[PDB]
């Protein structure tokens, strides 16, 4: 396994997907992992599937149960499926269509279509299925930072770039992107229950609270909220993740709850057990995968 | 042969790579020289205190690799000009650690990006950079032709594109790229790698890029369509603009994915090998593309042996030399004096005599008897006009060894040929040379030539005004090298107004005060925003009658190679916005020692004078 | 191939003789521009007014020709030091005329003569001519051996040759070159073309020859004996002296009529084939000879991957510090402890990894258990490092990016190995850097090198003095260039006097106040006339008691080619004659931000004290 | 030399405005039941001459408060003036220590830092760097004196002195150093085009982890004239201690006090500027190990080249 990990997400019966890249050495490739005992990560010995990619991972999401989508420094989208027996990852498409290493990926609330976002500057809606890109979007005048589907409306998503645009994008319109002067968005979270509510992080460390129809603000972390990730409780708490090497989770006013300074290096993903709800668990540059009890 | 090369942000295995970019037929490889998505803190712990390596070992490549095939790329994180601090430097700190990793890999090249309008601080950190050692490696700044922000897709409902017409908005990445290098100050190293897109910008935008340091255009593959035959191929708007770049001489980069890689080159090659071929002028000026000369002196310094063979080299001006000797013996001479009238012709300045052959065979053309007398100042030049005048002309032509100015004829000249002219006519100094052998014409006599005129333009080269600067030597006024004129065949220019007529010189000068002194104003009306760096000079000259010579671009004799145009540079660049008009003075001064020229600009701003009193620059009489 | 040509003072027809010359082997021919015997006159009628041509033309032979193939001569009659005031004044002016004429037709080369004292005249009327243009071409001053006068028969019977010794008067021809040259301010245009005759001078008169710039060398065909055979062959002491012509890569010049050419041609390719091979310094100093380079400084300045890559290729160096190591530890650790006793090795400056891998190899010969840490500042060659200690080395060495004066070590060292050397030992600052480090090595710890000394010897270099001079440049003390040391592969020179011990450094330094400031007196006594143009540098350093690496030339280790000599010129030229003692003191001085030598000559004339407080040279800390 | 000191001793104004921010930080940190048990330890942090050390003697009797005096100077010449007020007056009230601020190993920690290390431009003659390095022994609560300093650009308009830089050329230097490097000028035969901004402030003590002195500031002045810039004006303030400050910006000028002139930094060539446009400059201050430089830039109306790259022609020796 290679030490740069990047993404980490449980699926629902509570296997944890993860995701790295070297990002120096002599070989800069990648690979996922998967992980019926996440205890045992990022052990290479004791995990249930494991693949080499041709690039280092950018990002990757659950594609239901089976499937693993890629945003890899190649340009590719590349959508993995697991063996009948889930101990073989397999490629099933390595599609080619950015001109630029593909920063992130987000499953579309159906399940059958992606956004991808590049440092092409690019945003393009993929058919899962056909294998093939419905359609392309230069909306954005800098590279893509974060893109974020809506969880309920097929047709929405989220998309922030380093032009400080955060667009709010409806598929059914002619213009079908809209903004929402500050510092650069970096980081984007719908809520979970609140269809028209979202969150975002900036380079500066603050974390916002956005309602789309009409706001809240708080002084997180000392550099990049890299990522926010909900909880899947009735009333969630906000993970906020940092290139301050922090782990943060935050109550509905974004007043802090819990802090961790376990991470050496970057956090780069959390993701919450959906077996037991307190349990948070974070990866990062260091190759540490930690698990986080959350009051 | 193009040179190409492939520009990558994957690079897995840089041996594998390098040899598939390799075998698709590319000369070189722009790639990242540290991962474009690890991000390094330099400040802040405990992410400062990261286990290495921090990339890829130099032992990959042999040296001669890194030397030769690779051209390295700054890492996309790296913001010098973020807003926030912590940002500005680590981005600081990043930049100085690549540009160090480069510069000890020995790198030909390195690419940095200017896709904003403020790059002031990433200008900072280059500047030190380059003031920190004694290195030759270039930096390609890579500006695109269209900003990406006038780029978008019009699909932002609450944030339109602008519909109107914004002509200097434009061209707004061109002030990107003058300011970067303003701040540089004009760094030979610091070059630009102008990146192209699907949608061509207005033509005028294209034409700023005139007289920039272009060394590499970068060609998207998505600006590539494709044919019947299912080759990738341009438009006849990216074709017209690849032509272009192709007698810059430009390396080509091909950039994003395949939508066979050696298919693009091969396309590159093809247009390459269809285009006009080298003409006579242009295969005689291969090598002195912008080679910046010193006018040479024929009165005050004798000519080497080699010089009057180059000279002698360019077929149109004898036999236009030839054509107006052969005109005025026929006008002269009626044909039934043709065998009694003899006509006393006086080559004044004979060289290794070229015109004095010209005149013999004009003579045998017209019919018609000549008395020829060769008078040479150059010593050296009469060893070869006394053998020939020996071996072949005998008493026909009499050789004389002295100068025009002080020669006693033995009997007045019907007419006088000479060939005393510089690339702006009068600066070899053939109006105080004729004047001076005037007397000695018979008062209805002729003088070929019996007229000349001298044109200047001005233009726009960042290229030509640093070659000028890198002109400083030692003992010197330290900006002597901006207030004199060379000979230089100007390439990478842009000629920002049509040329006007300066000075004018009329032979035999038939006035009772000959005051060879000028001064000229010329108002140029320029039709585009610029920079101007000089102004070219031109001549054209009345041999007989219609037979005439010109470097003058519109009217350019065809195939003559025997000049070259002038620059007369200004010390300081000026800014001139569309409509502005350049005004500029001129001056022929001279003292009974030296003949000099001196200019200034007065509109739309003032310049010094150029070379008062001929501190910088003088033409011995 | 040796380059030779034909020298001839009779060419009929030019294109007739130079093939006849080509058939016979010969690269160029030495010939008259004008005819010998045509004298001229410039002042007095009615001979002034002779008609011309006044020599042959420029036409009977390309341009490439007269280029490459002829050396020009001037004309016997010339002499413009005669006591005669119209002889003075026509040898001028046909001086200037004949060299004019060479300038025009783009000559290589001229030959002029040395052949009496007093040449003041000729210098003038030279000098005068090289600063008219801006020409490379080369002036042969053609001086032999043995002055004419004190070669001639002893046959004059109330005039006897003088028969006692006359050591400096031996050596007067060499004071005829030494006065021209020192008249014409050392041009780089005025070279030597020596002229050898049948009995050849003493030692001593050859050795005033030494470090000269002797471009030709001329053998009359009457120094060539018959062998058995019939060919052509030289005696032992003429075959000698050629041998050490063949080291400075002159040319050969055969004068005098054939007493069939290409055999004398044939014997110099065949002396020149019979001699030592290049070896492998020879192979790697190979066009090095005499370049003047400026010491690098590793502390200073961040060496490049290329400049290591140089390093590594010499096997000498490290199978010299891997045998130190070997035996360091074989003394440290007894036999019974061999596999319980770790030692710990510090390598301080590990570079791109070389001295870890030479400390790896020597403790498995050693067969001694060691744990490694390699500091280097230099953060492009810890990648290197980083790289190799994952992919090779692993825990058994922690690579530590620090410099060595600021690192907190996790433990005590037994040994400390550095490679920190110039060419002068100290001018790297090693002193400085390893008594930084000294702090963290045990008190019984070794440091390897445990010592180092630094040598100088005085030198005469014609060449190397213009070599430096040349080296002035805008925006700085036009005198500079004198007052900073070189590294130079000395090629062209003559070593004076023995080198001597100048400066010493042991490591560990044990003493309550370390000082690095030094101050020496050296008397270097001198068997010869000659001119002091600077001081040769070298040095030897004890790395393990008996393991040694040594750069002085009597001393040398085989086969080392790390570390060429350097040179510390002097501004002005200093006459020493035979007997007398050169004196030198030479200063090491600092401060908290600089290290720098200073230096003066004391006897038997002061020099300027050079590079007084570093204000041309220093060495960064 | 002993003429410059003497030159900054005339100044009436300096010193009691020293001696008024000393006498307030006594009373401040001492309570008058405190008053003749509690000694607090003074450092005059580069003491010069001695006048420092005598407004702080001054201070303490008007605050009516006890004090261990130490006058650290690194000047061996000025240590000969020191050491011989100290026999013949100050006594042992007063320890003179003859080193450099950064390199003294302190017998036990101060209470107040007293300095006066201020340029023309505050930070010119390295006041932070000076003060970082003799932070160490200041105790946790303790005070410097001053405690603050802000500098000040204005840019300026005046053909007479644009002249006077260019006359500054130098043989065996770059034809052009002298427009890259700061002067101490009297100015007056100028035009001030926009009002003073502030460019850099440090504080003292450096409270910071990460203590960084580089700088890089963006100023934009608004001109309402048409004219042309040749160089920008420098000023400081200081704050000595809480309400007690000096100024040498012009709108605030402290009434008499003539210790600081101006400092001056040119530009190459003069620039055009119409009136409403925006003059906008870039300054930097950089640092390495040894030396400490600024560069700047014009960059609007039009850009100048940076001024004194890597500090090829102006460094401020550490
Ligand atoms: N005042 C003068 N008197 C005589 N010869 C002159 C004078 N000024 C220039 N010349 C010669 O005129 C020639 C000018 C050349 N540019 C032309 C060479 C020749 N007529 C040709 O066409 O090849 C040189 O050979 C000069 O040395
Ligand atoms: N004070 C210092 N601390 C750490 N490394 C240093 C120091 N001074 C010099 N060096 C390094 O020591 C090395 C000296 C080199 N001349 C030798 C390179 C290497 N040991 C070899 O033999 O190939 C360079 O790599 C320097 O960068
Ligand atoms: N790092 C340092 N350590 C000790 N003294 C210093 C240091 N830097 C500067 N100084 C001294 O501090 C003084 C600064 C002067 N501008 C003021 C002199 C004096 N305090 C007065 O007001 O008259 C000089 O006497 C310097 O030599
Ligand atoms: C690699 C290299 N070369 N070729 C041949 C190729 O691409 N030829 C080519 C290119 C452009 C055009 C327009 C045409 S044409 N004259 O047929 O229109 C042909 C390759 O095929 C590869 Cl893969
Ligand atoms: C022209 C060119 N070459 N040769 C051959 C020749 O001269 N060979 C030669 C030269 C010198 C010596 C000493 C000897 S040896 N080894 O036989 O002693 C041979 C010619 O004969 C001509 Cl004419
Ligand atoms: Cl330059
Ligand atoms: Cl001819
Ligand atoms: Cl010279
Ligand atoms: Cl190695
Ligand atoms: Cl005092």
């Amino acid at each position: 396994m290679e030490r740069q990990l990047e993404a980490a997400r449980y699926r629902s019966d509570g296997a944890l997907l993860l995701g790295a890249s070297s990002l120096s050495g002599r070989c800069w490739a990648g690979s996922l992992w998967l992980f019926k005992d996440p205890c045992a990560a990022p052990n290479e010995g004791f995990c249930s599937a494991g693949v080499q990619t041709e690039a280092g991972v950018a990002d990757l999401t659950w594609v239901g149960e089976r499937g693993i989508l890629v945003a890899s420094d190649s340009g590719a989208v590349e959508l993995w499926e697991l063996d009948e027996n889930e101990t073989l990852i397999v490629s099933k498409f390595c599609k080619y269509e950015h001109d630029d290493i593909v920063s992130t990926v987000s499953v579309l609330s159906s399940g059958t279509q992606a956004v991808s976002g590049s440092k092409d500057i690019c945003i393009k809606v993929w058919d899962l299925a056909q294998q093939v890109v419905l359609s392309s979007y230069r909306a954005h005048a800098a590279q893509v930072t974060c893109v974020a589907a809506s969880p309920h409306k097929d047709s929405v998503f989220l998309s922030c770039s380093e032009d400080n645009r955060i667009l709010l994008w409806d598929t059914r319109c002619p213009k079908p992107a809209s903004q929402i002067p500050g510092y650069l968005p970096t980081s984007l979270a719908w809520h979970p229950q609140q269809s028209e509510v979202f969150v975002f992080g900036d380079e500066n460390g603050t974390v916002s609270l956005v309602d789309t129809k009409s706001v809240l603000s708080s002084a997180v972390h000392s550099q990049c909220v890299t990522g926010l990730v909900f909880s899947p409780h009735s009333v969630p708490f906000l993970a906020s993740l940092s290139e301050d090497c922090s782990l943060a989770v935050l109550d509905s006013s974004l007043s802090e709850l819990f802090r961790s300074q376990a991470h050496r290096d970057f956090v780069r993903d959390a993701t919450w057990s959906p077996l037991n709800h307190s349990l948070l668990t974070t990866v990062g540059w260091d190759h540490q995968v930690v698990h986080h009890v959350v009051p | 042969r193009v040179s190409s090369g492939r520009d990558l942000n994957c690079v897995p295995e840089i041996a594998d790579t390098l040899g598939a970019v390799a075998k698709q037929g590319f000369d070189f490889l722009c790639m990242p020289v540290f991962h474009p998505r690890f991000k390094r803190e330099f400040i802040q712990e405990p992410a400062k205190n990261r286990p290495g390596p921090q990339t890829r070992s130099d032992l990959l490549l042999s040296g001669r690799d890194w030397n030769t095939l690779i051209v390295g790329k700054l890492s996309p994180w790296i913001r010098p000009d973020s807003k926030v601090e912590k940002i500005r430097r680590n981005s600081e700190a990043a930049m100085l650690q690549e540009l160090n990793f480069g510069a000890y890999l020995g790198l030909p090249a390195f690419l940095l990006p200017l896709n904003q309008e403020d790059n002031t601080n990433l200008a900072r950190v280059l500047t030190n950079h380059i003031h920190t050692g004694h290195h030759s490696s270039m930096f390609w700044m890579r500006v695109p032709l269209v900003a990406p922000e006038d780029l978008r897709d019009d699909i932002i409902e609450n944030a339109p594109t602008t519909h109107t017409e914004e002509y200097s908005g434009e061209e707004k990445t061109w002030m990107w790229w003058h300011n970067f290098r303003t701040l540089c100050d004009y760094s030979k190293r610091i070059a630009v790698a102008l990146e192209i897109g699907a949608d061509l910008p207005s033509n005028h935008v294209i034409d700023r890029w005139l007289g920039e340091p272009i060394k590499a255009a970068i060609l998207p593959t998505s600006i590539f369509l494709t044919n019947k035959k299912g080759f990738p191929v341009l438009s006849k708007m990216h074709q017209r603009l690849i032509f272009r770049l192709l007698k810059l001489e430009v390396q080509f980069i091909i950039t994003g994915t395949n939508h066979e890689f050696c298919s693009y080159l091969q396309y590159l090659e093809y247009l390459s090998q269809n285009r006009p071929p080298p003409n006579a002028y242009e295969l005689f000026a291969k090598g002195y593309e912008d080679y910046l000369q010193s006018p040479l002196q024929p009165l005050m310094d004798n000519l080497e042996s080699q010089t009057y063979e180059v000279f002698e080299k360019d077929p149109i001006k004898y036999s236009q030399y030839q054509q107006a000797i052969y005109k005025c013996l026929l006008d002269r001479v009626p044909e039934e004096e043709k065998d009694t009238n003899v006509q006393v012709l006086m080559v004044l300045g004979a060289g290794r005599g070229p015109l004095v052959n010209a005149s013999l065979r004009a003579a045998k053309q017209a019919d018609r008897r000549i008395k020829l007398y060769a008078v040479e100042k150059n010593p050296n030049a009469v060893v070869t006009l006394e053998n020939w005048q020996f071996e072949e002309w005998g008493s026909q032509v009499t050789v004389v060894s002295s100068d025009m100015r002080e020669w006693v004829a033995p009997e007045k000249a019907d007419i006088i040929v000479s060939e005393l002219l510089g690339s702006f006519a009068d600066n070899e100094l053939s109006p105080e040379c004729l004047d001076g052998a005037q007397h000695f014409l018979k008062d209805d006599g002729v003088s070929i030539p019996g007229e000349y005129t001298s044109f200047l333009a001005p233009i726009s080269s960042s290229k030509l005004y640093n070659e000028v600067r890198a002109c400083r030597e030692k003992d010197r006024d330290p900006e002597a090298q901006f207030e004199m004129p060379y000979v230089v065949r100007l390439h990478n220019f842009h000629q920002l107004s049509a040329p006007q007529p300066c000075f004018t010189f009329s032979h035999p000068n038939r006035d009772p005060m000959i005051d060879n002194n000028r001064y000229c104003t010329l108002e140029f009306p320029v039709e585009v925003n610029t920079v101007l760096h000089g102004f070219a000079g031109y001549f054209e000259t009345v041999l007989y009658q219609d037979i005439t010579l010109s470097i003058r671009p519109e009217t350019h004799s065809p195939g003559m190679f025997s000049w070259f145009p002038i620059l007369f540079p200004i010390k300081q660049p000026i800014t001139v916005r569309e409509g502005q008009t350049i005004c500029v003075r001129f001056w022929r001064c001279s003292n009974s020692k030296k003949v000099w020229y001196e200019w200034a600009v007065t509109a739309p701003v003032c310049s010094a004078i150029h070379n008062p009193t001929g501190r910088s620059y003088t033409i011995g009489l």
